[PDB]
């Protein structure tokens, strides 16, 4: 009865993920009037973790439902590149997302003169470079003869370098490299918040909603990345220098991964669903 | 004066001979039977002898 | 408008000579290029094409891969590379400008051309007289064949008449069978079947003697006939 | 004192002309139905707003303006650019296509309606002549023959133009109002102007006098088109309504209006048989009214934008809409 | 094979004139596009740089492209629409003019007839989101005439100091009440006709800052 259960919210989930990126990117297809740098680094963004909720949850899937993996070992492999391949592209194309905007908060000159859509395609291009740099080793090289000793476990490589290696430029670079965007981001909002007695009233009024707004939405933006991410990438750095000692409870680390799948179906919600104007679009085309 | 000018425009009330409103509507609807065939778009051309398909 | 094409000499077999035309008081950029020669005593045949831009270039079967076109935009000439010349190749090319839209009279314009003395499913065009002789002021009539039907299945006929004087070079009359060339005599007119055409005069003028051309541009490898000489 | 009683004896004497609707003489008439109107050919490239098209007289070149300074010609069949001018002045609101189509003209904001010769031995659409000498924008410009052209500016006049001469051959100040749009009629000896002032008045290009005038629009008129018979012509304002006026009988005989249609319209045009008004409205629609019993036959939608301009082929076989959407689709 | 050599020609050639039509508007789109309204506008276009009159200036790295609309003293509403998407509106309105009916037997004042203009101008639906440059120039012959001639005859209800702070500062006020939109839009008011370039490096700022607040609104931080 479990079993059920677990699959039938699975897939429900899976399924809500691939509509929710479909129609994101469908929404910058039809129309052209959203085709901008920052609606195209979101419809890239889209189409990540549209590759992520079709290619890696169904295998993921099997894996949970059946608590064992029924594929072989090349299936496994494959499994675990794109995985990583694909999550370490949706972090970095949001990491891209926010320098964008850092950029154009902070730098109209460019904004108005050189920013382009070159400048969206090359940031998709590095972020995808960076996923592919994660998720080679493994294929390359490493891949001990302790990993996957299991012939029904499909675990992911714990070799300590690689290990630290890939969970920091996965999570810990561009969770420091965000940080810093959007204090900046910060920064200059509280300076243009900030830069008859009624009037003077309202206008302190208008000033507090929009410093509110803009504490909110960071909140969001960090909070959100954090819940579904930073749990997942401590265990992955622990585990392996806390093998002799942790006991890793098979329902944390479930709970875990799934908390770090979801943050492929929160993505879009975060950036994409969300947005004026593909909230907009959606409404027309509806 | 603008006086004299609106006169002069005004002039015209009456150097035109008219015609009522039910003979020219049966003008029009003369002419629009007339030309219903030579209307691709009122009578659908083939898409033979349509350009544009 | 003004074509003046450069590079014509005497060249021996296997040499590399450059044909360079000039194209001044008019929008060379937009206009796309054609070579045609014309051997002594004989017919036109198309050479070589190059389009607005480069982006579209064609050669003749028999001249293909030897023969190399390349247009300046910015400095509005045009240059024809020819490498290996062979006694066939003595021939004068003539430098023509056409541009392609509805209503457009392609071939419109011809130049002096330039002398040079060296040394498989094409439309064959042919004339029914290389020459007949004629008096003014009387109905003149000169009629071609086409081996394919040159009725494209837009419904545009692609037949070209074209008239070269002596001592001069072409000028374009009919270019889609139906219309006439700009600046040029109403007597002209153009009329034929799908495959059977006919260029008749109204009323023959002593300007009008020479030998009429006629071409199809339904394909590119573009053919042209012996010719019609008329004399006075 | 100021000519009181003159104004009441016209609105009598064609009050009294009244005898029969439109309406009433079209009862028997078979209705059209519904118009399975779709786009065939799409056209894109200038990507700022559209704002003028016209046909050619060969029913295959169309003519569009744009507010970034370029008007483009079109080949219908495959949607080819034939020609692309760059405007020095990019505010341009108004184009048309010369009856030979040797001749090209556009105004906008300026004074002038430059005169474009498409055939030129050259080979470019090089500016032939300006036809400088309005202080208001230009409205609209409409060739008569390949040396004379009708222009519209928002200074209220509408002057007959020379093109070898440069100057005006008439002048029309008969509006109070700025004119927004000229219709020529089928024989070009007589067109009628609307304007901002809620009326259409007629003119005749060979005296120029107007001869007839007409207000049955409650704002300001936006677009106008002569009936293909040439003795009637439809006017579109803001009221969100379009009305035809016959030039022999000097009265609306019927108008084009919905209740759920509020906004302004934009275009108007007639078909080759005179049955159906294609209006462009501001609500990104195109409606096809049935001109005999004033219902709608059809619907275009097609834009993301304001309908800005639109015009059917003198062979009637397509109609082509243009909007603020940057996009012109041809419908048939 | 359905398209002949000429249909191959015509298609190559339009899709070349797609492409310089796609060059042109990207060139065009890095223009910063002014709408100039107004009182001082010559002094003001003299210190930046019968139709529409169009100016370009190049400040700082910028590109900007001012559209003068004056001379046009046909009715707006039907071009008014036609400036859609400038970045900013400059808007003159002479101090000194107080004092001034703009003759017609004195039906109104130049200060009224100035701000009823902004105010159509601000409210209209054309530019609910756009952010207003307002100048007030003649600050020295406002000084001028307000020493003599107090100001309390444009402005009955204004009983307050006569000196030149407060009267700029109560016509400043007044000017921005117009907006019924504030939270939208703001207004950049400044002084001039005693200033150098340094009116265009307002102008800069005020651009900058609108630039910086869309993008903010397009993130959701502003
Ligand atoms: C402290 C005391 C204790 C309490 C504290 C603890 C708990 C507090 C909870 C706080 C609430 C969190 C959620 C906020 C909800 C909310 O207020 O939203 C309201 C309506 O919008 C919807 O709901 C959107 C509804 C539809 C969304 C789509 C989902 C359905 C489809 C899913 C995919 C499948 C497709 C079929 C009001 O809208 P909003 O103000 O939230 O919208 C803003 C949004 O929050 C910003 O993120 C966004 O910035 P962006 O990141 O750049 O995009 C802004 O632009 C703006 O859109
Ligand atoms: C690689 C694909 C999965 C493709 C995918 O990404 N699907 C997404 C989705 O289905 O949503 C899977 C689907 C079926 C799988 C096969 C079978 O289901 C099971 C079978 C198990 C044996 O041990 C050998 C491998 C073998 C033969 C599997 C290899 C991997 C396959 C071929
Ligand atoms: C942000 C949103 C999308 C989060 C969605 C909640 C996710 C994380 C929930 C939905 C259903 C949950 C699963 C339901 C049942 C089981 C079986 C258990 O033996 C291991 C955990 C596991 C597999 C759960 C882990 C977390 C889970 C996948
Ligand atoms: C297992 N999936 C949720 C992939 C998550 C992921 C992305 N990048 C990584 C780098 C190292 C690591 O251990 C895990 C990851």
């Amino acid at each position: 009865s479990y079993q059920v259960i677990t699959s039938l919210l699975l897939g429900t989930l899976i399924f809500c993920a691939v509509l929710g990126n479909a129609c994101v990117v469908a929404a910058i297809a039809l129309e052209r009037s959203l085709q901008n740098v920052a609606n195209y680094l979101i419809g890239s963004l889209a189409v990540t973790d549209l590759m992520v909720s079709v290619l890696v949850l169904p295998m993921a899937a099997l894996y949970q439902v059946l608590n064992k993996w029924t594929l072989g070992q090349v299936t496994c492999d494959l499994f675990i590149a794109l995985d990583v391949l694909c999550c370490t592209s949706s972090i970095w194309h949001l990491c891209a997302i926010a320098l964008d905007r850092y950029w154009a908060i902070t730098d109209p000159i460019d904004y108005v003169n050189k920013r382009t859509p070159r400048r969206a395609a090359a940031l998709i291009s590095l972020t995808w470079l960076i996923g592919f740099l994660i998720s080679i080793p493994p294929m390359l090289g490493w891949r001990t003869p302790e990993d996957r000793s299991d012939p029904d476990a499909c675990t992911i490589s714990k070799d300590h370098g690689y290990t630290i290696y890939s969970t920091f430029g996965a999570f810990y670079i561009p969770l420091l490299l965000m940080l810093v965007l959007y204090g900046r981001i910060f920064r200059a909002a509280r300076f243009r918040i900030r830069k008859n007695e009624r009037n003077a009233e309202a206008k302190r009024k208008m000033a507090l909603a929009r410093e509110r707004k803009t504490v909110k939405t960071l909140g969001i933006i960090m909070g959100t990345f954090i819940l579904c991410w930073l749990p997942f990438f401590i265990v992955a750095l622990v585990l392996p220098f806390c093998e002799s000692s942790c006991h890793m409870p098979t329902l944390l680390g479930a709970i875990i991964n799934w908390l770090g799948y979801s943050n492929s179906l929160l993505n879009p919600v975060i950036y994409a669903y969300f947005n004026k104007d593909f909230q907009n679009a959606f409404k027309k085309i509806i | 004066a603008q006086a004299r000018k609106l006169v002069e425009q005004l002039k015209m009330e009456a150097n035109i001979d008219r015609i009522k409103v039910s003979k020219a509507a049966a003008d029009l609807m003369a002419y629009c039977e007339a030309h219903a065939k030579e209307d691709p778009l009122l009578t659908p051309v083939p898409a033979s002898e349509n350009p544009f398909r | 408008v003004q074509l003046v094409e450069s590079g014509g000499g005497l060249v021996q077999p296997g040499g590399s000579r450059k044909l360079s035309c000039s194209a001044s008081g008019f929008a060379f950029s937009s206009f796309g290029m054609h070579w045609v020669r014309q051997a002594p005593e004989k017919g036109l045949e198309w050479v070589a094409y190059i389009s607005s831009g480069s982006g579209t270039i064609y050669y003749a079967d028999t001249v293909k891969g030897r023969f190399t076109i390349s247009r300046d935009d910015p400095k509005n000439t045009l240059f024809l590379q020819m490498t290996s010349l062979r006694s066939e190749d003595t021939a004068m090319y003539y430098c023509v400008r056409s541009i392609y839209y509805y209503g457009s009279s392609p071939f419109d314009f011809w130049g002096q051309g330039t002398t040079l003395t060296v040394s498989s499913a094409d439309i064959v065009m042919t004339q029914a007289t290389s020459s007949v002789p004629v008096t003014p002021g009387e109905s003149v009539s000169i009629s071609c064949r086409s081996s394919k039907s040159l009725l494209h299945s837009n419904g545009n006929t692609y037949l070209y008449w074209f008239l070269q004087r002596p001592g001069q070079s072409p000028q374009l009359l009919i270019y889609r069978m139906s219309n006439l060339a700009s600046g040029v005599p109403d007597r002209f007119s153009g009329s034929g079947s799908g495959t059977a055409f006919t260029l008749t005069i109204s009323r023959l003028e002593a300007e009008d003697v020479g030998v009429y051309y006629c071409m199809q541009h339904l394909e590119y490898p573009l053919t042209f006939g012996a010719g019609t000489k008329l004399e006075l | 004192q100021e000519a009181e009683q003159l104004k009441n004896q016209i609105r009598d004497a064609r009050k009294a002309c009244a005898d029969a609707t439109l309406s009433q003489i079209t009862n028997n008439i078979d209705p059209v139905g519904r118009i399975q109107m779709r786009t065939r050919r799409t056209l894109r490239g200038h990507l700022a707003k559209i704002y003028a098209m016209h046909w050619g007289t060969d029913s295959r070149l169309l003519v569009s303006a744009s507010q970034d300074g370029k008007l483009i010609i079109w080949d219908s069949y495959t949607t080819n650019k034939v020609h692309a001018i760059p405007l020095r002045s990019s505010w341009v609101m108004t184009c048309a296509y010369a009856p030979s189509g040797n001749y090209v003209a556009c105004g906008g904001l300026d004074n002038i309606c430059s005169i474009y010769n498409l055939k030129t031995r050259e080979g470019n659409v090089r500016v032939s002549r300006e036809l400088a000498g309005h202080t208001g924008y230009l409205s609209c410009c409409r060739f008569l023959d390949d040396n004379q052209i009708v222009t519209s500016s928002g200074d209220t006049t509408c002057a007959l133009w020379d093109i070898e001469t440069g100057q005006q051959t008439t002048t029309f100040t008969g509006h109070t109002g700025d004119v927004m749009s000229l219709s020529l009629a089928p024989d070009t000896r007589l067109f009628v102007s609307g304007a901002c002032d809620a009326s259409a008045k007629l003119w005749d290009v060979r005296e120029g006098m107007c001869r007839q005038t007409f207000t049955g629009h409650e704002s300001d008129i936006n677009a106008i088109c002569f009936f293909p018979n040439g003795n009637a012509f439809a006017t579109g304002s803001d009221d969100a309504t379009c009305r035809l006026f016959d030039l022999r009988a000097d009265q609306e005989l019927m108008t084009y209006s919905h209740d759920n249609i509020i906004c302004g319209i934009t275009s108007v045009s007639f078909s080759k048989s005179g049955r159906l008004l294609l209006a462009g409205y501001d609500d990104f629609n195109c409606n096809v009214w049935d001109a005999l019993k004033a219902d709608r036959a059809g619907v275009l939608a097609g834009h993301d934008n304001r309908v800005s301009c639109l015009g059917v082929t003198d062979d009637g076989m397509a109609v082509a809409t243009g909007s603020w959407d940057s996009f012109l689709k041809i419908w048939n | 094979c359905t398209l002949s050599a000429e249909d191959k020609a015509a298609v190559e050639r339009s899709k070349m004139i797609d492409r310089n039509l796609r060059e042109d508007g990207e060139k065009a789109a890095r223009e910063v596009k002014l709408l100039l309204l107004g009182s001082g506008k010559n002094t003001i276009v003299k210190q930046m740089k019968t139709g529409i009159v169009e100016t370009h200036f190049t400040f700082k790295d910028l590109h900007f492209k001012m559209f003068d609309v004056g001379a046009q003293r046909s009715e707006r509403k039907k071009w008014i629409h036609c400036f859609e998407g400038v970045t900013a509106i400059i808007f003159c309105v002479a101090l000194s003019d107080y004092d001034l009916v703009l003759a017609d037997e004195a039906e109104m004042n130049r200060m009224h007839a100035s701000m009823k203009l902004f105010d159509s101008i601000c409210n209209n639906k054309w530019f609910t989101d756009t952010s207003i440059i307002l100048f007030l120039n003649k600050k020295d012959l406002f000084e001028e005439k307000i020493k003599k001639s107090p100001l309390t005859i444009c402005y009955p209800e204004y009983a307050g100091s006569n000196t030149y702070e407060e009267a700029a500062a109560y016509i400043q006020c007044q000017f921005e009440d117009l907006n019924k939109r504030k939270d939208t839009k703001e207004i950049y008011t400044h002084f001039t006709c005693s200033t150098d370039t340094k009116n265009v490096q307002f102008v800069f700022d005020a651009v900058t800052d609108v630039i910086i607040k869309n993008n903010l609104k397009d993130c959701g931080l502003f």
